[PDB]
């Protein structure tokens, strides 16, 4: 979760909004095991 | 460090680019909700616009700490703070900070 | 780092197994001594208390006058590697032409060996397991018939597309290993590895596997161990219509580098479900057998 | 030299002087964990005193037909102390345990008691009888808590094992005649080095009387059962709000 | 090299880039009792992640007309934590802290804030006025919790001593137009190694605006204080039953 | 009893009291060194940050052009032990003849030294003070007349019987200690040790001496510290009978081997009551001077 | 924005312990992801059509 502290104050003239782009990685520990057909993507058929 | 669609709203192809960036704007100062996510990669959420969510749905089993960098694309002349927690699993959605 | 004394002299962070008992060398069963009478107070090894709760220490020296029996009577036919190491049924897969069970030409198999009596009153005498296996299957038509039809059989991990229809698109196996025999050749046959998250399998869990709210509805949770679910098993005719020949599956489990954990008593009553302790109330069998008096036989 | 105990963990003692002696469960004492076997790098949390200590639970009255309860561990220890609280704010779980069974009775009393531990104690139900519906138990006999449930078919320890088996587990006797105390030492027993302690109960404690309490009219009738554990060497890891289930 | 600061203590950590420096107080860090200070013979628990950790207690609104706030510590963790659970479990209680105060605002915006750890802050009234009624201040004002009281009269702190001499107390500043961040170090002060947690306020945090806060229409008026505090070496002894106060 | 690494490298148990700073031997103010005119870049040492908190190290070597001067001012008259001892009125006891306060012959004093403004002032620097002292007792008629009269000073710890007349039995002083003087005879004195529980006593204590429910009665108590309830003094005329002649006891007390802890913001505003920092609220006067405006003197 | 990715450990962010990792990286090579066959081509050889 991300939480306002104390909040997002910005000065006269200067826009009222803003934005956060978030960036997702992994560690030098991260490992993966028993390889398999991803699941999270399909296909219509008829291709070509 | 790829990037991860928190702000999965937006659905029509005219606002897919709103996909990839979350706003922060001036409060009451309360203490309020800006967005939350789960941290589960393999899961279908924000992270399934990775590499990292797209290689290891061709694994079936992880392991090892993984890291969220987040990056601010306001004014220079605008200050803030925020509350970054990741809460371990049992805790339900948190209702305050 | 420390400095006073209640950190010092704590046993706080051992971290090492501290065991009374060590695993001796016991190829041959143990040998008799000679024994001769014995007149004497004090000692009286017969005499036991099993409210200690531990098991007699008596041997046959000691109770009776014997001879020197140079026993050479093996205990390698008790291991776990030739007590587990047979195949058995722990599944069966029907693939009928007209019916409502598989009338499509595939078959899933969620893979339990907690499904056939005899295979499952073996591994529930432990309650954790660690194993890899060797799975064998075995297709024949209803009349023992062979005939000549090529199979595909795709192992589906979790999380992997579940295929849904004969044409569709998991049978690819691009990740997922399959394997192609036709039912004249002699039965396939793959070693697997053991594939658990965790350090090994477990027949019994004592909880529910997700947080929440436990009510009536989701009841049927109680008893599942996720890191026992290994996947899925499926089985199609290979092509784009409808086969005519009718196919039974048979699949046969052999463990092989076997541990196990934690014994347990073994079942007495019939099982009736599949992962799950249950039994008839009103028909409860005894262990045994009956008598009409003690003091007859 | 031997039917006398003290029992020193923490701030409580238990004297007895009617002991049997104690049984170390599988040859093992509870210890923690170490850095092959751990994975969860966040650093655990050892209170060392504050839980490792006896806590009493209730009282059980053996009567003449008294057919068995069981108590599910560490269920009887959410919410009792700072044990039942360290485990709602944490995630995960790990430490031994020492069971102590009290049943005094007297020099003209007589029976015996069967103090078993069974891990993994899955229960069943009787699927409506005839063995066709497929019934699951309730959350109140599953975790049960302190007070324990009773068991209704005890030759088959509502799970469809034998009574006659349970000897190969962890046990003592309690027999009125030559003992009131039954200490218990048990490890940490699980696939996993740290588990939860609110979804998953390790092991399962079983009081089961085998010969029934007799005594004769004018004796004292009332022969309470009572259950004292300890946690051993616990540890906990990853900090977050209090759930209670 | 030095505006940057990162704390890390437990499973918390803070980030800033607009820091002063940190203030140890009275040149002392915070440290465990010794075997010659330590009078109890009781073994103390000493959970050392769980909370040693940043708690983050509310937010308070700066505006025009703000006469300042006051935290009685550790009132503030009873009720908050696993630190206010082995407070209320537990009689005794030693602990430091490391406090740290968020005030953010723009470069358009000017104001000050004194930042103070007054030990031993006592609270007075105005005795009626006239100063003829011998009057005391109510439970809700003395121990107020983590919402803090409100200073009526900042001048002489509702305790009749000054404001301007506070600086001989630990103290930081915070000038929004240099830092944002105030970073202060507590060891334990009291006469006693141990003292009780639910009794005893060993001191009191000040946030007293010598400056006003003003700023220029159109920009962002809500500016908050937030209160961020750690626990460090704390110990805990004396263990029964909970209570509340 | 340390197995795991994350109990070996552990900061826990640390008892030593990690210090920043050294005392130094400073016996008289310090010298001043030299300087001339410096007209560099980055060396700026009249530019400090109160951010910090920290005090401004800014020499006059650094400010000025200065010369040599070997200062021998000494800091012996900036000590504890030359600051606080000096006697002051910590206490008064009036012994009238006809009146309500004390018409009895006898007279109880509860040990506060909070009761005379001018000697609250000076401890009340500090939270926490650990001191011997040395009472002197100066009694008098009203009119300071001086008069032939025997009285006892007894001092009456906390649980001992406090006396209830003239004539009790508390009197007879065998272990609590007592004081018989003449009036006629120069002023008695006593040197009492440090007697608390604690290990200093603290003029200021934040907190409720007592468990329990808080609520608008039992209000009085906050504030109380029973480690500096050091008893009660108490006072008679040595008799059966009346006396004769007013007296009025005055104490003085003075520290010896003094040692102070966690310096405090000193009062501004005029005490009202004993152990008590209240203050009018209405008539709150400010710490010092007004002026007609600022650019004027 | 400089676009490389953090090098920042949990050593650094939270208080950690020693945790002997064994766990092997050999499975994520491309001799054991691109080592599985699949259907790369289908064809089919009628008698009417
Ligand atoms: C080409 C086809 C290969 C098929 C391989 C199937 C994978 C088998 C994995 C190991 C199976 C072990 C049995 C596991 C436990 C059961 O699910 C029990 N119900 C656990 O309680
Ligand atoms: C023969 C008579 C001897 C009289 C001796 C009296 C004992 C005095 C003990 C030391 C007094 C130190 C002052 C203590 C503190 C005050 O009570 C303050 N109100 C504390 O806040």
């Amino acid at each position: 979760s991300i939480w306002y502290q104390t909040n997002y104050v910005v000065p006269i003239g200067a826009p009222n909004t803003a934005y956060i782009i978030a960036l997702a990685a992994a560690q030098k520990n991260f490992t993966m095991k028993l390889c398999k057909d991803t699941s999270h993507i399909l296909q219509t058929a008829s291709i070509q | 460090e790829t990037i991860l669609e928190v702000n999965n709203v937006p659905t029509n192809a005219t606002s897919l680019m709103e996909r990839l960036r979350f706003p922060v704007s001036a409060q009451a100062g309360k203490g309020e909700l800006c967005a939350v996510f789960r941290a589960d990669p393999g899961r279908d959420g924000p992270w399934q616009s990775t590499m990292l969510g797209q290689l290891c749905g061709y694994y079936t089993q992880w392991s090892g700490s993984l890291e969220v960098t987040f990056m601010f694309t306001g004014s220079f002349m605008a200050t803030g703070k925020m509350l970054i927690a990741y809460t371990p699993p049992g805790g339900p959605l948190p209702k305050d900070r | 780092g420390d400095r006073v004394a209640d950190v010092i002299e704590s046993s706080i962070g051992d971290s090492v197994s501290r065991a009374l008992t060590q695993a001796l060398p016991a190829p041959t069963g143990q040998n008799t001594q000679v024994s001769s009478h014995r007149l004497d107070t004090g000692e009286v090894p017969a005499l036991q208390a099993a409210e200690i709760g531990a098991s007699s220490n008596t041997s046959d020296e000691s109770m009776i006058e014997t001879r020197c029996v140079l026993n050479s009577h093996s205990t390698a036919e008790t291991t776990l590697d030739s007590f587990f190491s047979r195949a058995g049924l722990v599944g069966e897969i029907d693939l009928p032409l007209e019916g409502t069970t598989n009338p499509n030409g595939y078959a899933n198999w969620d893979i339990d060996i907690t499904g056939y009596a005899q295979m499952r009153r073996k591994v529930e005498l432990f309650t954790y397991m660690r194993f890899d296996a060797e799975f064998t299957f075995v297709a024949c038509t209803p009349t023992g018939q062979v005939v000549p039809q090529l199979l595909q059989y795709m192992f589906v991990p979790p999380g992997a597309p579940k295929p849904e229809s004969r044409e569709s698109l998991a049978w690819q196996t691009a990740t997922n290993p399959s394997v192609f025999v036709k039912l004249t050749d002699p039965p396939a046959q793959v070693s697997v590895p053991f594939m658990s998250p965790a350090s090994a399998y477990q027949w019994f869990y004592d909880g529910y596997p997700t947080f929440g709210e436990h009510k009536q509805e989701k009841d049927l949770e109680y008893g599942a161990c996720p890191n026992n679910m290994m996947g899925t098993f499926s089985v199609r005719t290979v092509g784009s219509s409808k086969s005519k020949y009718p196919l039974v599956v048979r699949i046969y489990m052999r463990m092989k580098h076997v541990r196990a954990w934690i014994p347990r008593p073994m079942r007495n009553q019939n099982y009736l479900f599949k992962a799950n302790p249950n039994y008839a109330g009103n028909s409860i069998k005894p262990t045994g057998t009956s008598r009409s008096a003690i003091t007859t036989l | 030299s031997d039917r006398v105990a003290q029992l020193t963990i923490g701030n409580s003692t238990i004297t007895t002087q009617e002991a049997a002696n104690i049984i170390v469960g599988y040859g093992e004492w509870p210890s923690y964990c170490s850095d092959d076997d751990a994975t969860a790098v966040d650093k655990p949390t050892r209170p060392d005193v504050s839980v490792n200590r006896f806590y009493t639970l209730d009282t059980k009255l053996w009567e003449k037909s008294s057919k068995g309860w069981y108590w599910k561990f560490p269920d009887v220890l959410t919410e009792t102390g700072v044990f039942g609280q360290n485990a709602q704010f944490h995630y995960l779980y790990r430490s031994g345990f020492c069971i102590h069974v009290q049943c005094n009775a007297s020099k003209f009393h007589q029976g015996a008691l069967l103090v078993a531990i069974l891990p993994e104690y899955v229960i069943g139900t009787v699927a409506g009888g005839t063995g066709t519906e497929d019934s699951h138990p309730p959350y109140k006999q599953t975790q049960p808590g302190a007070d324990g449930f009773e068991l209704q078919h005890p030759y088959v320890l509502d799970a469809g094992i034998p009574i006659s088996q349970l000897t190969v587990c962890h046990h003592q006797r309690i027999n009125l005649r030559t003992n009131n105390c039954a200490t218990i030492i048990v490890p940490y027993m699980n696939t996993l080095p740290f588990d939860s302690a609110l979804n998953h109960c390790n092991f399962g404690l079983l009081v089961v009387p085998i010969s029934p309490l007799d005594f004769d009219q004018g004796a004292t009738p009332v022969i309470p059962i009572t259950i004292t554990l300890a946690p051993m060497c616990s540890e906990f890891a990853g900090l977050r709000q209090a759930v209670t289930q």
